[PDB]
């Protein structure tokens, strides 16, 4: 006999990006000024996601 | 790096002198044309095709090696996935310093 | 894992092809071996000498292009 079998495999997932300034300090200038000295931490996350 | 170079030199010498038999066990000596004949016989082509066109095959082999050498003397990004490792390690340590 | 390991190597004198009345005989599978008296054909992984006959070999071309061809005889069963 001749049989046909199916096989399903994942290949890729969803590409995503985050914005530190909006997640942490949404439309606040004082919070953005206070966040200004954590910039090295945020560029690492963006590099990982990219 | 000298030890790894010695390992690769030993492997290339064993391939060029013994062939394929030094992995299953003790090395068996064989002339290179007969080994080439076995490699040709393994892909479904009879070995007389090797024995009647040996000059052309040898010239094409030498030309391909020379082309690889000429390709590797010009600046390019052929080894671009070895540079990413050293870049990532240096950048991680510098990120800790800046952090 | 159960595996097969060859051993007890032995040296022989070998040839690429044999010439016989102006025609070249190449083995189908195996190698040409010389034991000091005459030429035989054997498998590469085990030593079992066989007489070089027309069933063992096949014909391709004349004997002026293959490097290292030798003179010998081929037994025809008739
Ligand atoms: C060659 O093979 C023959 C088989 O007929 C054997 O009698 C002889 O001993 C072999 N030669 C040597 C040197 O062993
Ligand atoms: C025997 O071999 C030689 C070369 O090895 C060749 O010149 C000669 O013609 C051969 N003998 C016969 C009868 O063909």
């Amino acid at each position: 006999s001749i049989s046909i079998t199916t096989e399903v495999m994942p290949v890729s997932m969803a590409k995503t990006s985050v914005d530190c300034n909006m997640y942490i300090c949404g439309d606040s200038t004082e919070c953005a000024n206070l966040l200004l000295q954590y910039g090295s931490f945020c560029t690492q996350l963006n590099r990982a996601l990219s | 790096d000298d030890m790894i170079a010695a390992y690769t030199a030993a492997l290339v010498s064993g391939t060029a002198t013994a062939g394929w038999t030094f992995g299953a066990g003790a090395a068996l000596q064989i002339p290179f044309a007969m080994q080439m004949a076995y490699r040709f016989n393994g892909i479904g082509v009879t070995q007389n095709v090797l024995y009647e066109n040996q000059k052309q095959i040898a010239n094409q082999f030498n030309k391909a090696i020379s082309q690889i050498q000429e390709s590797l003397t010009t600046t390019s990004t052929a080894l671009g996935k070895l540079q990413d490792v050293v870049n990532q390690n240096a950048q991680a340590l510098n990120t800790l310093v800046k952090q | 894992h159960v595996t097969y390991v060859p051993s007890q190597e032995r040296n022989f004198t070998t040839a690429p092809a044999i010439c016989h009345e102006g025609k070249a005989y190449f083995p189908r599978e195996g190698v040409f071996v010389f034991n000091g008296t005459s030429w035989f054909i054997t498998q590469r992984n085990f030593f079992s000498p066989q007489i070089i006959t027309t069933d063992n070999t096949f014909v391709s071309g004349n004997c002026d292009v293959v490097i290292g061809i030798i003179n010998n005889t081929v037994y025809d069963p008739l």
